[PDB]
């Protein structure tokens, strides 16, 4: 038992798994860093130097860095 | 567009073993929600159609009334005047919600219009000033299309 990107509703997208986890401890959603930047990046709230954004979820701060 | 297919597959899948209540969704894709108890769309049956974007879920479902429905926030063409299928920062779709919620939130309008977001401004006051006169019109053209 492993859980489903919170984004694409799937567990393997590229040979990447949902590794990317919401801070909020009342969420906690993981998503794939392909996901959740691609949600980002049109974002006006985003900011990046790492790319800083709101969950899709509980809209609370989520810090997504990319490798 | 990895990630539209994964969320169909899995969205078909739940749309075909528990969808909500009233609303079924089959794969372009068809949805259809049976009118509402206590609404005058009630012994209705509304079919949709509704488009999966190449973006889907970064961008909204678009979905629109096949069948005629008489109502404030849906005009003659069957658009749908909803917030959660537009993106922000206007619209409110994000990719926690899907298809099943996009149709329950329409299920919900059909229930409650919203008199503040018309796209028929005659259909829109006719709802705030002569309810009974909504109602009665809601029924007819309900009896005449829908069913
Ligand atoms: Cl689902
Ligand atoms: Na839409
Ligand atoms: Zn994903
Ligand atoms: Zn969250």
């Amino acid at each position: 038992f492993t859980m489903d990107c919170g984004i694409c509703y799937a567990y393997q997208l590229d040979g990447t798994i949902p590794d990317q986890v919401c801070d909020n401890s009342q969420c906690g959603q993981p998503f794939h860093q392909i996901c959740l930047y691609e949600w980002l990046r049109g974002l006006l709230t985003s900011r990046q130097s790492i790319i800083f954004g709101e969950c899709p979820y509980c809209s609370k701060p989520i810090t997504l860095k990319m490798s | 567009g990895m990630q539209r297919a994964s969320r169909l597959k899995r969205e078909l899948h739940m749309l075909a073993t528990e969808p909500p209540p009233g609303i079924t969704c089959w794969q372009d894709l068809r949805a259809q929600i049976l009118g509402g108890a206590n609404t005058p769309y009630e012994k209705g049956v509304f079919k949709l159609e509704v488009i999966i974007p190449e973006r889907y879920p970064f961008e909204p479902p678009q979905i629109r009334f096949l069948t005629p429905i008489y109502h404030p926030n849906i005009d003659s063409a069957g658009r749908i005047c909803l917030d959660v299928l537009k993106l922000p920062p206007k619209g409110a779709w994000r990719p926690s919600l899907n298809i099943a919620t996009v149709l329950t939130s329409i299920q919900l309008l059909m229930s409650e219009p919203n008199p503040d977001d018309p796209l028929m401004a005659d259909i829109s006051s006719e709802f705030k000033y002569n309810k009974p006169a909504f109602l009665k019109n809601a029924r007819q053209w309900t009896e005449k299309h829908a069913r």
